[PDB]
């Protein structure tokens, strides 16, 4: 369901950043004993499968903080700044990966989405 | 597949959950007769 | 197997409080267990108070709970006692009496629940 | 506490006759008896304890032996001198609260 958008497959991933994109949008006897211990079983995947769905919906959210919203991919109109870890496209482009991109914006994360989030409030009246 | 995960025996933290619990089952099955605890300061 | 080197009587007079010794020297002190009984005149033995020697624990009767503590030290390795409110019907022989129980000090225990070793007990003279 | 009790107080019973005496306590006295003797201005001094163990430096005229609520001792000859209190002890109990008996006196007949 929509909860296999987040962890549901076998997914190698590894292959570019850049090209990953073109996955993205790809992407019993009635025991008494039994039936009371299966219960828990059951509630511990209903959780599960809740919680996925509303950190969809928590994610979408966000996004709709930061104006694109049921969009897969956005362009924000805020220029890539070098101060977070001066690199070049090539090596972007080339030596990363999206479980391997995390590694180095992990740090800058916040202070990206906070300028996101600011760079929109100032659209609805002016 | 073609995945790399930089794991780390030592700085896992399921360790100190696994301890924790694990002192938490001794407290209640095995009842000593005179305990000492010195808690100092 | 246990030789005691305990002090006199020296108890005071009525009113006041008693602080009678218990000293046992010439080998091991620290493996034995040691309980404290009273002996009223003309009445059967009482049980007052237990220590456990390597663990420095003790366990009183429930009446006589915070009228009396059983204090000792391996330093010097003695055991002493304390009577607070002392009054005259108090008066009765004491025995501070041992018990081996095993090789404390590598761990090893027994904890018997008999008295088998004895002290020689406590002297007193009542007159006006 | 738990305190137990030894009955008859004590036994007129010229020497030269078996002698068997029992405390008996509420709870279990399988295991945890303890038989005391004290002359009269001494120090006690332990008997049979554990109900069938022998004291340490006891004459083997002594001896414990019995099951469940009965506990009978065992005497081949009987010796004047040896004529003194007889106490029984209950230990079954943790925390520790230990209660003596209240000792039976025994008498030769004299005229
Ligand atoms: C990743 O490895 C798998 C097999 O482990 C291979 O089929 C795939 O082509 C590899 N992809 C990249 C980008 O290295």
């Amino acid at each position: 369901g929509i909860g296999a958008v987040f962890l549901g497959f076998l997914g190698a991933a590894g292959s570019t950043m850049g090209a990953a994109s073109m996955t993205l949008t790809v992407q019993a006897p009635e025991a008494q004993q039994h039936l009371l211990k299966l219960t828990v079983w059951g509630i511990k995947q209903l959780q599960a499968r809740v919680l996925a769905v509303e950190r969809y919906l928590r994610d979408q959210q966000l996004l709709g903080i930061w104006g694109c919203s049921g969009k897969l991919i956005c362009c924000t109109n805020v220029p890539w700044n070098s101060s977070w870890s001066n690199r070049n496209l090539s090596e972007i482009w080339d030596n990363m990966t999206w479980l391997q991109w995390d590694k180095e914006i992990s740090n800058y994360t916040q202070i990206i989405y906070g300028l996101l989030e600011e760079s929109q409030n100032q659209q609805e009246k002016n | 597949e073609n995945v790399t995960e930089e794991f780390n025996m030592w700085k896992n933290n399921m360790v100190e959950q696994m301890h924790t619990d694990i002192i938490s089952l001794w407290d209640q099955s095995l009842k000593p007769c005179v305990k000492l605890t010195p808690l100092c300061v | 197997e246990v030789q005691l080197v305990e002090s006199g009587a020296e108890v005071k007079k009525p009113g006041s409080s008693v602080k009678v010794s218990c000293k046992a020297s010439g080998d091991t002190f620290i493996r034995y267990s040691f309980t404290w009984v009273r002996q009223a005149p003309g009445q059967g033995l009482e049980w007052m108070g237990r220590i456990i020697t390597i663990l420095d624990v003790a366990h009183y009767a429930p009446h006589l709970q915070g009228r009396v503590t059983i204090t000792a030290d391996k330093s010097t390795s003695t055991v002493y006692l304390e009577l607070r409110n002392l009054r005259s019907d108090d008066t009765a022989v004491y025995f501070c009496a041992g018990v081996y129980e095993g090789e404390a000090d590598e761990g090893e225990y027994d904890n018997n629940g008999f008295l088998k070793h004895w002290g020689q007990g406590t002297l007193v003279t009542v007159s006006s | 506490d738990i305190v137990m009790t030894q009955s008859p107080a004590t036994l007129s019973v010229s020497p030269g006759e078996r002698a068997t005496l029992s405390c008996r306590a509420s709870e279990s006295v399988s295991s945890d008896l303890a038989w005391y003797q004290q002359k009269p201005g001494q120090a006690p001094r332990l008997l049979i304890y554990g109900a069938s163990t022998r004291a340490t430096g006891v004459p083997a005229r002594f001896s414990g032996s019995g099951s469940g609520a009965e506990f009978t001792l065992t005497i081949s000859s009987l010796q004047s001198e040896d004529f003194a209190v007889y106490y029984c002890q209950q230990y079954n109990n943790w925390p520790p609260r230990y209660t003596f008996g209240q000792g039976t006196r025994l008498e030769i007949k004299r005229t």
